[PDB]
């Protein structure tokens, strides 16, 4: 989350932490990534591996 | 020269499975919350409970192939009774002031718990431990 | 041979002679107090009711050296009880010895009974020296060295006694300036002791070395000749210490003096090694203070902070102002060389605590200097590396520091000339004060821009949703 | 008689040793080579 | 040089003499009792 400060990337790990908060296009990109991850989770959990086995 | 120095009192000595190796646990006299778990060779540096040990950690013995030391040269190890050389394989930057350093002296393991200020300089690839008693 | 005899007797089931145990304990006195005490206990168990006064006294002394106060006291009580069975010829001497030992144990526990027994024995035997030495020493502790006449009289009584001379020299070193005596008077006394009584006494040699080092340190340096004379005095002190080491290489104080001389000679590494070895050997307040000083000279400010903290906690118990001053100086050095604000905050808090303990002009100036450095560093910091709260605290500290600078300039004998104090206050108020306000305005603008971005993003997100 | 019967556990020079003595012979040698022999 | 005020004085002061309790020599620490004990039949 690039809007809430305490739910963002830690500032000591990135050089550019100053000009990250408040950006909306980068938040759009991050939201697209997270939606892709959620879709992958749903696809794996409901179709491929119903019993939840994750070591393949 | 030396990256850490303190004096420890041995609380427990555990021989356990082995015959030539002992686990010793010590806490610093000048500063609690500093712990030392260590493997030592019994036959060369035997220790007993409630002993006082002067532990020093250095990144070099000065004042690549190993050679038997000439009697003429002098190094930092001349002042101590037990010197080991190992590699640091974990530097746990833990909680607010809880730092753990794991060092393996060829399979003989050491863990050093302490505050960040004391163990800040111990972020090295290899360390010598020098024990005096 | 005694161990072989013990083993043979044990194998033969024959009564082991306790005299062998006493001989073994006597030998182990100089090697292992633990083994000697164990052998003495075995001999006492063999004797049973045949225990003598000497065995009980030695057991009590062993436990006293082992800090076993209860067991030592019990053994001394048993020795006093057995004193009733002593032969009349040696009864007086053994009673005097046991009373002296009991008085020593009291002096450990309670000085009043020790002084009472000291008076009792002094009336019983005025010729004894250790009793008089301890009694006069306790009186000097109670009287803050107001019994110099008693010390001089005791010195006159036993001019050949090394203990009396050493105690008199210690009293001189303690209160020479209080008594207004000659600076070299103790030097002449120790020189006479060495030349005419014993030239191998390490006590007088160390005293002379300390005196010579003090003379060299106080000597003003103007050219090469004066520095060479200072080096010659240090060489005399070093020769005293080297003779002491030749007498005994296990002398911590000789090495400490050597390290101090090296510190005067800027040989920091040797002094650091010596101080580390000394700390490994013995742990007192002076060793920790010297270690902190060496770390400050070695630019290891964190280790200096640790050493000063340990010195404060272990011995001074957080009461001495000088250790707090040293901690504040070390914190300021760390903050200056490492550009750390938290070091400045801790130094400021330590200085404030020390001042509230003392309220002296020196600590007032220290607080002012810390606040000025804090304001300068905060102004030098970028906006992204600071916040409004730090700016406000720095500005308030700057105002208070200017007021205290004026207060110091109004004093009689300020630590620094009042003109310098007023000039520094004016310089801080003229430019630094306005730069602080400019930094505050820039920080406020930066925060406002951040909040504007944060409030603008959410509206567009809601519009998209 | 008191002096004859009196014995002191530790010597005047050895009082700094006590139960745990340590050696500064290397320190003495370094002092000789670097103070008395200092150039 | 208007800076932090601090005084440095190394502490190497010798302690006062301890005057510890004196050990008492055994009876077998004297030459005559030694002679009597060794010459026993």
């Amino acid at each position: 989350d690039l809007m809430d400060e305490k739910n963002s990337i830690k500032p000591d790990v990135i050089e550019y932490a100053a000009d990250i908060l408040g950006d909306v296009e980068l938040q759009k990109e991050l939201n697209s990534e997270y939606e892709q991850l959620v879709s992958d989770r749903k696809f794996l959990r409901e179709i491929v591996f119903v019993n939840g086995d994750h070591n393949w | 020269s030396a990256l850490f120095d303190d004096i420890f009192t041995v609380q427990t000595v555990d021989n356990g499975r082995y015959n030539k190796v002992s686990r010793i646990i010590g806490i610093s006299t000048t500063n609690s919350a500093i712990k030392l778990t260590l493997d030592i060779n019994n036959e060369m540096f035997p220790v007993s409970q409630d002993d006082s040990l002067t532990v020093t950690l250095a990144n070099s013995l000065s004042l690549k192939s190993w050679r038997p030391p000439k009697p003429t040269d002098k190094s930092l190890a001349d002042d101590y009774d037990y010197v080991m050389f190992g590699t640091v394989y974990k530097f746990e930057e833990g909680d607010e002031d809880k730092i753990k350093v794991y060092v393996s002296f060829g399979g003989l393991l050491m863990c050093l718990e302490g505050g960040y200020k004391s163990l800040a300089s111990l972020k090295q690839d290899n360390l010598y431990i020098l024990i005096r008693r | 041979f005694l161990e072989k005899y013990v083993a043979v007797c044990q194998e033969e089931n024959y009564p082991i002679l306790p005299e062998a145990y006493l001989v073994l304990s006597r030998v182990y006195e100089n090697k292992d107090l633990n083994v000697a005490l164990d052998y003495l206990m075995k001999a006492n168990d063999i004797l049973g009711d045949k225990a003598n006064v000497y065995v009980l006294n030695n057991l009590g002394i062993y436990h006293f050296f082992r800090n076993n106060v209860s067991q030592s006291s019990d053994f001394f009580a048993q020795s006093l009880e057995a004193l009733n069975n002593v032969s009349p010829q040696n009864k007086e001497a053994l009673s005097i010895t046991l009373h002296y030992n009991k008085a020593r144990v009291e002096e450990v526990s309670n000085q009043s009974e020790a002084e009472k027994l000291y008076s009792k024995l002094m009336e019983k035997c005025p010729g004894y020296t250790s009793n008089k030495i301890r009694y006069i020493y306790l009186l000097a502790l109670k009287s803050n060295g107001n019994n110099y006449a008693d010390v001089q009289q005791l010195l006159d009584d036993f001019p050949s006694d090394l203990e009396v001379r050493s105690f008199y020299g210690w009293f001189l070193k303690r209160y020479g300036r209080k008594n207004g005596l000659k600076q070299d008077l103790e030097s002449q006394h120790h020189k006479d002791t060495l030349i005419n009584y014993d030239k191998h006494d390490c006590y007088a040699l160390l005293s002379l070395g300390n005196i010579y080092a003090t003379i060299a340190r106080e000597m003003k340096v103007t050219d090469q000749k004066q520095n060479e004379i200072k080096r010659q005095q240090y060489l005399r002190a070093a020769q005293f210490y080297h003779k002491v080491l030749s007498i005994d290489p296990k002398n911590i104080y000789a090495a400490q003096g050597i390290a101090i001389i090296f510190s005067d000679k800027e040989r920091t590494g040797l002094a650091l090694e010596i101080f580390k070895k000394v700390r490994d050997t013995v742990q007192d307040l002076g060793t920790f203070i010297n270690l902190g000083h060496c770390f400050m000279e070695a630019k290891q400010f964190g280790k200096a902070i640790e050493s000063y903290t340990i010195a404060l906690e272990k011995f001074s118990n957080g009461m001495d102002s000088k250790l707090l001053v040293l901690i504040g100086r070390a914190w300021y050095h760390r903050g200056f060389y490492e550009k750390s604000m938290d070091a400045y905050k801790k130094a400021l808090e330590v200085s404030e605590q020390a001042y509230q303990l003392s309220k002296l002009p020196a600590l007032r100036f220290n607080i002012v200097f810390i606040q000025f450095q804090i304001a300068d560093f905060v102004k030098s910091l970028p906006n992204t590396q600071r916040d409004l709260t730090t700016l406000e605290n720095a500005l308030s500290g700057l105002n208070d520091a200017i007021k205290s600078l004026l207060k110091l300039a109004e004093l009689e004998q300020p630590p620094y000339p009042s003109e310098d104090l007023k000039a520094r206050a004016t310089m801080g108020s003229n430019t630094l004060r306005n730069q602080l306000e400019r930094a505050i305005q820039d920080q406020q603008d930066y925060e406002m821009s951040i909040q504007e971005k944060l409030r603008t993003a959410r509206r567009k997100q809601q519009l998209d949703e | 008689e008191i002096a004859s019967n009196e014995r002191v556990l530790i010597d005047h020079n050895k009082v700094l040793r006590g139960l745990k003595p340590k050696d500064f012979s290397s320190v003495a040698k370094d002092c000789e080579l670097r103070i008395l022999k200092e150039k | 040089r208007q800076d932090y005020i601090a005084k440095v004085r190394y502490q190497n002061d010798l302690p006062a003499p301890p005057c510890p309790p004196k050990l008492l020599k055994y009876e077998i620490e004297k030459e005559a009792p030694q002679k009597e004990f060794l010459k026993d039949s």
